[PDB]
């Protein structure tokens, strides 16, 4: 059952898979970027210690040590109230691990000995050395009494060097606590290989154990029960004069880099028909949490994916680093704390712009109180904010005059108006998208450059992708994503010298790319993807393409039939020429046929078919894509030739030139490139969802019962709606 | 560095270079500093430019050495140039030390070494990189230049690399035979140079026995010089694929669009310096040869410029470029066998403080001779000179280093400069012990300084404020611990006898030079330590 993998000191649930709901807009939890749930599957990954030796005073030592530590848990045992008999089955209250060496289960004998072999083996494999603090601490051997009469019959005299005598530092603290895990973790492999799984309730049958959970999840008397019992042989250590050195705290913060996906802040904005060309303005931002988070007022033209305050579209300020951020970071005011409230204040008359920290306005470095000197009026200015990982926060832009909290003590009496004093409405709020679309490649774009090459009567017409910021200082070595706009319809209802009646009956549309000398091929990705494709990954395979089988069964359940979805179909360059001399002698050419009655992605490469084939569904979008990596500043090139009896690719995307054997590259048909930077517009209004376990006998009811509506423009030929 | 030069003459150059190098680029004067910790550790008449040349570059980008990760557009250093101002700076101290006290040079040198110890992090581990066999003696002494290559003909190359040579050959030959195939030249059996006409167009297979010396020369050089410095070549699996599928035809195969990485463009660089190298060589002996005629060419690779290097670099790395086209694979041939972090020895700081330890407590021995020394007839003892190094340079340069790293000194790693810039608790220790013996080394011979006493009295005051007394007290050797309660048993019979001095007559020759002692030395240093001692609530 699906409550069987909560989390122990977890509750369950229902809430909105997404993280706005309907709520008010000042008290609206604006969330940055989250962190990885990679701790929700739990791994046991210890340290490997068989690689390492052990030196000679471990040798003479681990069966001494192993002898005293066994009968240190028999003493354990015996405390709480043990009795040794003959039989094995610890429930009859007997079993016979109390007694000796020879007299002891030898499965258990030589299991004692090597969990005392990999106790001190992970003692030098976890970073620390020890050493015989002299001859002298080995030599002398005392032994304190411990009762014989509460003791068993047995001969040998229990009780060693007791508890006391040792010292703690908290470095064997921390050492113990991590040696503890680590045989946990010891543990779990072992029942890992048994085939055991974590579950809430106890399965010897069904394999099911809740005690198989990270150590700082575990039960606490178990954990503090081993934990004690194992510096208690750590006691013993220490007791027999061996002297351990802490290996030093090293320094590794991961300062949060790790994030969900691959944004890191994500910046948050009022609406650009909102920007204020003069006047005298006053807004809050509220921190629920402390961290890296940027406030101020950026101009209409600011970009998403850049950092606020690297530029000169942006005007924030930084809270922990003390930072005022515009082009560049120079020291300014104090960090804030959780709670802490932020006022912005901009005159657009005299140029100044200031902040004031929970009521008290901010110095900088130097004796003027402002923040930024002096700027030029532009386009405007509207209030902006950036969150960092896992943080938190609030805007309030004074639609309620009393909702603001420091506006009274400071901001009123200097006359600076609420940014939202004289408006009916709620201000749009405008934020990053986190999911990547496909756009056309600017002009300015200093990376990525097309050039259309105008097709003679011996030359297809080319695009060329060539990339004029290679082979210089700064640039990023990072797999592109390529694509032309106009796709390829396949048919509605698939059917179950050119020769030019062949020509005119055909459906089959055929492209080429050329990957030029000198650019890798491996790095390069050629064939079609359909309008769900807004996957962006630094490496990129065909193994993390996404597909789902759907198997279609009769009523007696046989799968008649078999689907297969996938939003990419490509080949790999690197892969597709084999024997060589396809690249060096000249570009490698790889071509692509679609066949839109039948529905079969074919690839041919340098006049060789290619043995893989990819199955479409009827009615399906296709793209032709090409997915490369840079290596060379020409990197790969489009042609919309024609192979023999095949239509030209200009046919199947524009039906005015349906019949035309004539290859034709229109205007229309240019190359887009994913790209992050774009906006997306939160609603004004959202569904109104209440949440509630109704009780252990109905479970929890989600209920909704008024409509809301929006309309959408769908683009046709991106196969995309907007708002 | 010419003498022709008149003193005038010479004061232009020395502005025009610093005004030049003021607000040039510290990723350009890279170039210069090799040069330049060559020529300033000699410390000769015209080493007085390079020293204000290099105080001001180093005060100039401070930040880029000291930060982290410096500017955003400026960078941080790459460890290399570190490495190179840490040889610098100590063998400028050292020689300096050596060197007769001349008033100028030292007071013009104080400067430079404090900008050059503030420049580098007290934290710096240096690279258990050395260099070999440098360019030093490139810009040897002797003639300024010196074309030495390594010794190519020592190394053998093995098989694979025969086969190499045997491709890259043929290789070598298509490429000849187009070019001179496109300038003309024909194939035909007769031999005429002016009727552009030879039988040398002819597929490598055939062609006559000359190609294989003047082309393998080339190669087999050229692959040697991979060996000299070692670095490990590998094979990919598609040059197995070419012999496998299997008067000349020709074909034309492009060459440029092939792309290099940032460190092999570094390996095309130094290998082709050895190409200069070697052809300088057989250029000077043919001047030689000669007799004179000083060709322009001959300024050393790093003088060269861009246009005169290009058609050199080009043909430096097209080897290289057919070589991981065809399917090879070079990589880097050394690997640093082991770089400890948390060791304390590589530390600058380490190394700095405990050489200035062994100073004072050679300057310390010096005064336990001057104890009778300056009860004897005269000074001119064997350590005149290097008392006045001390008085002169160590202590101010203590001052200016501190005043350059107040908050390393104290951090231990313990919030401020969260980036980096943590000092051990046993150099903070170690701190201690040299305030401590610093002071019993100040005690009771103000008089005996000659007007340099009321600076070691600032420079001991400040570094009153520069110290830590929580690190002596949570963990500390027990002679250092012993140190501070010597000092504290000082300044308690020093406070005693001013408590007596007030016990007789409080209102304001010996006693008239120990009362000026006390108001020169001991006032500010009492101050120091209880302003410490109060604010820390030691
Ligand atoms: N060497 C041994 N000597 C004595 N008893 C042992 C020894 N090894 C295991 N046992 C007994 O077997 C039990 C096995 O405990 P273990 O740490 O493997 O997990 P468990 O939670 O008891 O098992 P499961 O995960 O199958 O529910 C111990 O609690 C102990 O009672």
């Amino acid at each position: 059952p699906c409550y069987e993998a909560v989390l122990p000191k977890e509750k369950l649930k229902v809430e909105h898979s997404r993280e706005y709901k309907q709520e008010r807009t000042y008290t609206r939890d604006l969330l940055g970027p989250t962190v990885s749930l990679t701790q929700a599957a739990f791994t046991p990954i210890p340290v490997d210690t068989s690689q390492i030796v052990l030196p000679p005073h471990l040798e003479r030592i681990r069966e001494k040590l192993a002898e005293n530590i066994h009968e240190l848990w028999v003493m354990n045992k015996i405390e709480l109230g043990w009795q040794y008999g003959p039989v094995r089955d610890d429930n009859k209250r007997q079993h016979p691990c109390l007694v000796e060496f020879s007299k002891l289960p030898e499965q258990e004998r030589n299991y004692n000995l090597q969990m005392s072999l990999e106790t001190l083996k992970t003692l030098l494999a976890l970073g620390c050395h020890v050493g015989i603090s002299d001859e002298h601490a080995e030599d002398k051997v005392k032994k304190m009494k411990l009762p014989k009469n509460y003791q068993l019959t047995s001969g040998y005299k229990p009780a060693p060097m007791d508890l006391s005598f040792i010292k703690l530092t908290p470095s064997q603290e921390a050492m113990v606590d991590k040696l503890a895990e680590n045989a946990h973790n010891v543990w779990a492999r072992d029942r890992i290989r048994q085939g055991w799984t974590y579950g809430i309730q106890q399965d010897v049958k069904n394999r099911r154990n809740p005690r198989l959970v990270p150590y700082t999840l575990l039960d606490d008397r178990t954990k503090k029960s081993n934990k004690d019992s194992l510096r208690e042989a750590v006691r013993t250590l220490l007791g027999y004069g061996y002297n351990l050195e802490a290996p030093d705290q090293d320094h590794a913060a991961r300062a949060e880099v790790c994030s969900g996906t691959g944004e890191r802040f994500r910046i948050f904005r009022a609406e650009k028909t909102y920007a204020v060309k003069a006047g005298r303005w006053y807004f809050e931002f509220e921190t629920v949490t402390a961290g890296d988070m940027r406030v101020g007022w950026s101009r209409p033209g600011c970009q998403p994916d850049q950092e606020l305050g690297s530029d000169e579209r942006a005007f924030a300020f930084d809270g922990f680093k003390a930072q005022r951020w515009h082009q560049g970071n120079e020291h300014y005011g104090r960090s804030w704390q959780a709670g802490d409230v932020v006022g912005c204040m901009v005159d657009m008359n005299e140029h100044t712009m200031m902040f004031t920290l929970n009521g008290e306005i901010l110095l900088d470095d130097s004796g003027s109180e402002l923040a930024f000197k002096d700027f030029d009026v532009g386009d405007g200015f509207i209030p902006v904010c950036s969150l960092g990982v896992a943080q938190v926060g609030r805007m309030n832009f004074g639609k309620d005059v009393s909702t603001l909290k420091y506006f009274t003590i400071c901001g009123l009496q200097e006359g600076y108006e609420p940014f939202a004093v004289n408006t009916n409405r709620d201000i749009t709020m405008w934020l990053s998208k986190r999911l990547p679309q496909f756009l056309q490649v600017p002009s300015n774009h200093e990376h990525i450059e097309v050039t259309r090459i105008d097709g003679t009567i011996d030359s297809s017409p080319c695009l060329k992708v060539t990339q004029k910021s290679f082979g210089s200082q700064n640039s990023n070595t990072d797999i592109m994503f390529y694509r032309l706009s106009m796709p390829i319809e396949c048919a509605e209802v698939f059917s179950k010298r050119d020769d030019y009646d062949f020509l005119m009956q055909t459906s089959t549309y055929y492209y080429s790319v050329r990957i030029f000398p000198g650019q890798e091929p491996a790095n390069v990705w050629v064939g079609w993807i359909t309008s769900d494709f807004h996957q962006y990954d630094t490496g990129f395979d065909l193994d993390r393409v996404r597909t789902v089988t759907v198997t279609l069964g009769d009523e007696k359940g046989k799968v008649h039939e078999s689907i297969k979805r996938s939003n990419c179909y490509m080949v790999c360059a690197g892969e597709s020429m084999s024997p060589g001399q396809g690249r060096n002698n000249n570009g490698l050419e790889i071509g692509c046929v679609v066949d839109a009655a039948s529905g079969l992605l074919t690839f041919i490469a340098n006049g060789k078919e290619l043995s893989t084939y990819y199955q479409v569904e009827p009615s399906t979008k296709l793209f032709p894509a090409v997915f490369a990596q840079a290596t060379s500043p020409n990197v790969f090139q489009f042609e919309l030739g024609r192979i023999k009896n095949v239509m030209p690719l200009s046919a199947g995307l524009f039906k005015s030139e349906h019949k035309n054997p004539v290859p034709q590259c229109p205007p229309r048909l240019h190359v887009q490139f994913l790209s992050h930077v774009l906006w997306s517009r939160m609603p004004n209004q959202f569904l109104k969802v209440d949440v509630s376990r109704i009780s252990e006998r109905q479970g929890w009811l989600v209920q909704c019962l008024d409509p809301l509506q929006f309309m959408s423009l769908h683009i046709p030929e991106e196969n995309r709606s907007v708002d | 560095k010419g003498c022709s030069l008149t003193k005038a003459q010479r004061d232009s150059i020395e502005v025009c270079l610093l005004s030049i190098c003021g607000q040039l680029r510290p990723s350009m004067m890279q170039h210069l500093l090799r040069r330049l910790v060559f020529d300033v550790p000699l410390l000769n008449e015209h080493a007085k430019m390079p020293l204000k040349l290099l105080t001001n570059h180093y005060e100039r980008c401070w930040k880029y050495y000291c930060l982290p990760g410096g500017w955003g557009n400026f960078g941080a250093a790459s460890e290399e140039e570190l490495h190179l101002s840490r040889k610098l700076f100590w063998g400028i101290f050292d020689a300096l030390s050596q060197k007769k006290y001349e008033q100028e040079l030292f007071k013009l040198a104080l400067p430079c070494l404090s900008a050059v110890a503030g420049a580098l992090p007290p934290d710096y581990m240096e690279s258990n990189y050395v260099s070999m066999m440098e360019k030093q003696s490139s810009m040897d002494s002797e003639g300024n230049f010196n074309p030495q290559p390594v010794d190519t003909s020592n190394i053998t190359i093995p098989e694979k690399l025969e086969y190499f040579i045997n491709k890259y050959a043929e290789h070598s030959h298509d490429k000849w035979s187009m070019d001179k195939l496109a300038n003309g030249w024909i194939y035909g059996e007769i031999y005429s140079d002016s009727s552009k006409v030879q039988p040398l167009m002819k597929p490598y297979k055939l062609l006559s026995e000359k190609e294989k010396e003047i082309y393998r020369w080339p190669i087999k050089e050229s692959l040697k010089t991979m060996l000299a410095w070692g670095w490990r070549i590998e094979r990919t699996r598609e040059g197995d694929s070419m012999a496998l599928y299997n008067g000349y035809s020709p074909r034309a195969i492009d060459m440029s669009n092939v792309t290099l990485s940032r460190d092999l463009h570094a390996m095309a660089e130094m290998m082709a310096e050895n190409y200069h190298n070697i052809w300088a060589k057989k250029k000077k002996m043919e001047l030689e040869s000669k007799g004179g005629g000083n060709h322009p060419l001959l300024v050393p690779y790093d003088t060269l410029t861009a246009k005169e290097k290009a058609k050199d670099r080009e043909k430096a790395q097209d080897i290289l470029k057919f070589l991981q086209i065809n399917g090879y694979a070079v990589s880097r041939g050394f690997k640093d066998l082991e770089l400890d972090t948390p060791s304390i020895e590589k530390r600058f700081a380490y190394s700095f403080l405990q050489q200035l330890i062994r100073y004072v407590d050679e300057a310390h021995q010096y005064i336990l001779e001057f104890d009778g020394g300056s009860r004897g007839k005269g000074e001119h003892f064997p350590y005149e000179q290097e008392i006045k190094f001390f008085a002169k340079v160590v202590l101010p340069l203590i001052d200016q280093y501190f005043k350059n790293h107040r908050l390393y000194f104290l951090s231990a790693a313990s919030r401020p400069l969260c980036s980096g810039g943590h000092a051990s608790n046993k150099e903070k220790e170690m701190v201690t012990s040299l305030f401590c013996k610093l002071g019993v080394l100040v005690r009771h011979r103000i008089s005996l300084f000659g007007n340099d006493a009321t600076s070691i009295v600032n420079c001991l005051h400040i570094l009153g404020q520069t110290l830590d007394a929580r690190t002596v007290m949570k963990t500390g050797l027990e002679s250092v611990k012993s140190a501070l309660r010597a000092f504290l048993d000082n300044a308690a019979e020093d406070l005693e006898k001013t408590m007596e001095n007030l016990k007789q007559g409080q209102f304001t020759k010996g006693v008239t030079q120990i009362i000026n002692y006390t108001t020169v030395a001991l006032l500010p240093m009492l101050s120091s330590l209880f302003e410490h001692i109060g604010q820390h609530q030691f």
